[PDB]
């Protein structure tokens, strides 16, 4: 008599395989608005 | 310094935890040797050479499912002894994993349980996993939250129940074990939540278009439900919603803490690209009576309490309007005494998808977890198939003999008919 080969995976090892990592490396890179020059006078060295 | 130990018990606890493990490893990129080549204490520790270690303690009486968890691709992952096992299952037998051959693996699990949490400053929630309606997610997990319970006071101890499905259970002694589960996920349990098989085969097929699936595909939503439920406890988020959070806008009355979810961008890669799933439309889907992770309508019971979970590139204003949007809608029907039942929650990282997995890339998500009056037409549907068997003492014989009293299964019934006359009065 013959002997047939045994083909047999089971679950957790068909679907659990070992995954390909995500790739994440992206900042979020914020600006800076430039400080406003202060154009603001007092009004005794305005007229005095 | 936040840290949430999980609990998987029994085999759809283990397997559920295989999915939830599988998703987290790949999402703060460990490896399933350990290495990735401080966003990870919530799950993880440090060993100190760059190697990360799950922080979960498996529990089953077979050897079967947990043997092949350590003979995987995840076993050089967990430490070698996280995954605790036995020698003979109580076989379906709630007294068989209480009163019996379950008492002596439960002095090694809460021997690991208490390396894993002093090893951990400042402990938020024990997440657990259970079976109810079996021997061991049921005996076992029913005597594990009795002994969390008088050993760490306070400290919220987290569920996801795998309870029944209505119509379609796959055991006899199914009613037996959850009736008699009642007397621990409702007075040891603070975030009982509930879910069923056959809701989230029915997501499965109108949602995914699958039409077979297997226990890995239901597994795999219900992992990126947890992972969003810790989204806000590992990653930034414009209104975080952590453990303490939860026992307070979503829990009225410590007797009725049941919870249904519904996570709501769970669309196919064919489907995935002919809408936009704009904040709007995933909530939308979020409150439809069909994708709600338990058989069991909403619209015939009142909303009390709703914890939402957008995540994603989500705008404060758009969850805002779309609170408004459903609070217009009549469908639902929120209880007189709750004017605002809309806790939200944002988290600005992405969900993630595993590669072969049965979901698609998606930019945004909503886990909704809302406690209802509906909820009770689940416990009183088992409660038909309770007293059905033990009118006349069906399969009870092997239940008192290791030990249970004749009579356990009573007070079990007037626990189930305590809860069932305290949902309906708090909805008048
Ligand atoms: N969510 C989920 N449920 C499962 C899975 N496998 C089995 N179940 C459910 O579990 C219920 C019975 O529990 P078991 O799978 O036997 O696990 P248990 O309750 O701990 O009982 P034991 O056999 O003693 O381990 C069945 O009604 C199934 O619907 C799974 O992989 N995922
Ligand atoms: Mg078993």
């Amino acid at each position: 008599p013959p002997t047939l080969p045994f083909h047999g995976e089971s679950a957790y090892r068909t679907d659990y395989v070992p995954k390909p990592l995500p790739e994440v490396a992206k900042p979020v890179e914020v600006k800076l608005p430039p400080t406003l020059p202060f154009n603001a006078q007092s009004c005794y060295r305005s007229e005095y | 310094m936040r840290e949430v130990i999980s609990i998987h018990v029994g085999q759809a606890g283990i397997q559920i935890g295989n999915a939830c493990w599988e998703l987290f490893c790949l999402e703060h990129g460990i490896q399933p040797d350990g290495q990735m080549p401080d966003a990870f204490n919530t799950f993880f520790s440090e060993t100190g050479a760059g190697k990360h270690v799950p922080r979960c303690v498996f529990l089953d009486l077979e050897p079967t499912v947990v043997d092949e968890v350590r003979t995987g691709t995840y076993r050089h992952l967990f430490h070698p002894e996280q995954l605790i096992s036995g020698k003979e299952d109580a076989a379906n037998n709630f007294a068989r994993g209480h009163y019996t051959i379950g008492k002596e693996i439960v002095d090694l699990s809460l021997d690991r349980i208490r390396k894993l949490a002093d090893n951990c400053t400042g402990l938020q929630g024990f997440l657990m996993f259970n079976a109810v309606g079996g021997g061991t997610g049921s005996g076992l997990g029913c005597l594990l939250l009795e002994r969390l319970s008088v050993d760490y006071g306070k400290k919220s101890k987290l569920n996801f129940c795998s309870w029944p499905s209505p119509q379609v259970s796959t055991a006899v002694v199914e009613p037996y074990n959850s009736v008699l589960s009642t007397h621990s996920l409702l007075e040891h349990t603070d975030v009982a939540v509930m879910l069923d098989n056959e809701a989230i085969y029915d997501i499965c097929r109108r949602n995914l278009d699958i039409e077979r699936p297997t226990y890995t595909n239901l597994n795999r939503l219900i992992a990126q439900v947890i992972s969003s439920l810790t989204a806000s406890l590992r990653f930034d988020g414009a209104l975080n919603v952590d453990v303490t959070e939860f026992q307070t806008n979503l829990v009225p009355y410590p007797r009725i803490h049941f919870m249904l979810s519904s996570y709501a961008p769970i669309i196919s890669a064919e489907k995935a690209y002919h809408e936009q799933l704009s904040v709007a439309e995933i909530t939308n889907s979020a409150f439809e009576p069909a994708s709600m992770m338990a058989k069991c309508d909403p619209r015939h019971g009142k909303y009390m309490a709703c914890c939402l979970m957008y995540r994603g590139d989500v705008v404060p204003k758009d969850v805002n309007a779309a609170v408004a949007t459903i609070k217009t809608k009549r469908t639902i029907q929120f209880v007189d005494w709750c004017p605002t039942g809309f806790k939200c929650g944002i988290n600005y990282q992405p969900p993630t998808v595993v590669p072969g997995g049965d979901l698609a890339k998606v930019m945004r998500a909503v886990c909704m977890i809302s406690n209802s009056t509906a909820i009770a037409e689940v416990f009183s549907r088992m409660d038909h198939k309770f007293d059905l068997m033990y009118a006349k003492r069906a399969f009870v014989h092997w239940y008192v003999g290791e030990g249970m009293e004749e009579g356990e299964f009573s007070e079990a019934r007037e626990d189930l008919a305590a809860l069932e006359k305290d949902y309906e009065e708090v909805g008048i």
